[PDB]
């Protein structure tokens, strides 16, 4: 019998040193000799793309979806995607966390 | 006998609630009532 | 028809507007559903417009009840003990805003 | 008839805040709560616990200010009426029917903590004058005199 | 007022008289029936309207010495 | 009074039956199976209505032509009368000529 690890959340804050971890990761996958504009290295090679995106997903806990895998053409696009923050919260919690005036009361009978 | 009418009571009740304050059989019989609510309007 | 309906004279609640104007709307109860396609517009109203309305009307208490229902509704309770229940079923956000502001303006 | 507290959609603190805001008066929250809680409610809850501050100070302060304030307005507007009539007009304005009508249409009855529903007229009058006393303690004599002028000279 | 009145031709002066009103209600009328019927021609039309309405309270009427 | 005084018994429906969960399966068998099979012969029903629509008169003619031999006597007589009536109506009556 195999035990299920607990369900992960989708809340993702981008780390402050995202640039330096991306520098590290592109150094282990794409090699030591950098082109000076490291932004515009293509991800047309699917093996290198898998290595980079799998390393980033395994480390940062956030994976690019299949609807955006074709859009991640460059490491600049990868950096943009990992800079975009997403949040996981029930929207009863969203409406409560929004600054409610003292005459507005919300009940959640669900 | 598929697709029969089931809210005919409520249609009749609309016309009769406009016909309620009348005199005679025209406040309760739908035919005589609907011939008089039209004239009232 | 006037002859088959009640009638009344022009009046205010408590000589309203003489010394000061008091908003006669007291409570608004919003029965909305989470998964109702009929309640979609009410859901958008709760997302966007109910906070600004509640800030613009500090004298009105707005309760929002998210519970499973087929017809989303609003109950307007007025200071003279009046109750007015309206269906917001399959209404868009601007129609719901117009209706709620109408309820606020009513006595 | 069942009181609005036992009716489903209710929250007392929000109702108190909206009462103050729709009356456009900067009430003190604790003073308004003590102006709405009555002694019969205390005795009933004591019996229920068997199975805090009343209205009385705020009620007497509000009643005394109401008498003095209404007497001053009436004898300034109408200097040629004598004392018996001025007193009786003040008694009409502070009487049971007028004060209970004003309190009911200002939703004092919904916010009144008592033992019996509907609220007895003496209890409603005492609670209304306790609200007047709380306003006198919170805002000042000129502002609560404007309040008295509005909600009783309009009657 | 009592003992005197003033007549404009056709309107009085704004320096002479003011009227002050207060918007106190914005409501709608009770539903009004508009119904058309012509006999032996199958002519029958029904419409419901609710005209908007505004209740104003006239607070004060003030006159000024300008005659 | 033609209206129920009590609520009807609740009509619970299971959306995940064999039939509901597998409706539409193999309906692309021709375009996904080298055209060996046709949806018209996936259709199950009367033998005279498999991959053929028709109107009422055409349905009656097709039924009499296909299964008229092995048909009951009064049912055959009714079908013949229906064909005669439908011929007369469709060929002689109507607004548009």
């Amino acid at each position: 019998i195999l035990v299920c690890p607990p369900l992960r959340s989708r809340a993702y804050t981008p780390p402050e040193d995202l640039q330096s971890r991306l520098e590290s990761y592109v150094k282990e996958v794409f090699g030591s000799s950098l082109p000076s504009n490291w932004q515009d290295i293509s991800l047309e090679d699917s093996r290198l793309k898998f290595n980079l995106l799998a390393h980033l997903a395994d480390d940062l806990g956030h994976v690019v979806p299949n609807s955006r895998l074709h859009q991640m053409c460059r490491v600049r696009d990868v950096l943009d995607f990992y800079n975009v923050p997403i949040q996981d919260r029930s929207k009863f919690d969203e409406l409560s966390a929004s600054n409610l005036p003292p005459n507005l009361k919300i009940t959640w009978s669900y | 006998l598929r697709n029969r009418v089931t809210d005919r009571y409520f249609r009749i009740q609309e016309v009769l609630k406009h016909a309620r304050h009348f005199r005679g059989r025209k406040n309760r019989c739908y035919r005589l009532a609907v011939r008089t609510v039209i004239r009232a309007f | 028809t006037a002859r088959g309906t009640p009638s009344r004279f022009l009046a205010s609640v408590l000589h309203n507007g003489l010394g000061r104007y008091v908003q006669q709307l007291q409570r608004l109860s919003f029965s909305v559903s989470r998964d109702g396609a009929s309640s979609r517009g009410a859901r958008e109203f709760v997302e966007r417009e109910v906070i600004d309305f509640a800030r613009r009307n500090p004298g009105v208490v707005i309760y929002v009840n998210s519970r499973p229902c087929c017809v989303p509704r609003v109950v307007a309770e007025y200071l003279n003990g009046a109750v007015r229940e309206e269906s917001i079923h399959c209404k868009s956000v601007e129609e719901i805003s117009t209706l709620v502001q109408k309820l606020a303006d009513q006595s | 008839p069942v009181r609005r507290s036992e009716k489903p959609n209710w929250d007392y603190h929000a109702e108190i805040q909206a009462f103050g805001h729709r009356l456009q008066e900067n009430f003190s929250l604790d003073l308004l709560k003590t102006a709405f809680v009555n002694s019969c409610y205390i005795k009933s809850e004591e019996a229920k616990r068997q199975q805090l501050k009343s209205n009385q100070e705020l009620s007497e302060q509000g009643t005394s200010f109401s008498q003095t304030c209404l007497t001053q307005f009436l004898e300034d507007e109408y200097p040629d009426m004598p004392t018996e009539g001025i007193k009786n007009l003040v008694d009409f304005l502070t009487g049971e029917e007028v004060v209970c009508h004003v309190a009911r249409n200002l939703a004092v009855e919904q916010l009144t903590l008592s033992e019996e529903f509907p609220v007895p007229p003496a209890v409603l009058q005492q609670t209304f004058f306790a609200v007047i006393g709380a306003l006198l303690q919170s805002s000042g004599p000129e502002r609560t005199a404007l309040f008295i002028r509005d909600f009783l000279i309009t009657q | 007022a009592d003992n005197f009145t003033l007549l404009g031709k056709p309107l009085l002066g704004k320096d002479l008289v003011r009227v002050e009103a207060t918007v106190i209600e914005k409501t709608e009328s009770w539903p009004r029936i508009i119904m058309r019927f012509r006999k032996r021609k199958n002519f029958k039309k029904k419409r419901i309207v609710t005209t908007p309405q505004t209740v104003l309270r006239i607070n004060s009427i003030e006159i000024a010495p300008c005659l | 009074i033609g209206i129920r005084l009590t609520l009807p018994p609740p009509k619970v429906v299971d959306r995940w039956n064999e039939k509901r969960a597998m409706f539409g399966v193999y309906d692309n068998i021709g375009i996904l199976g080298n055209f060996e099979k046709h949806p018209k012969e996936l259709i199950r029903g009367p033998i005279w209505l498999r991959g053929w629509k028709g109107n009422e008169l055409q349905r009656c003619i097709r039924k009499r032509k296909m299964v008229g031999s092995r048909m009951f006597a009064d049912d055959l007589h009714n079908l013949n009368k229906r064909i005669r009536y439908l011929y007369k109506h469709f060929n002689r009556h109507g607004k548009f000529r």
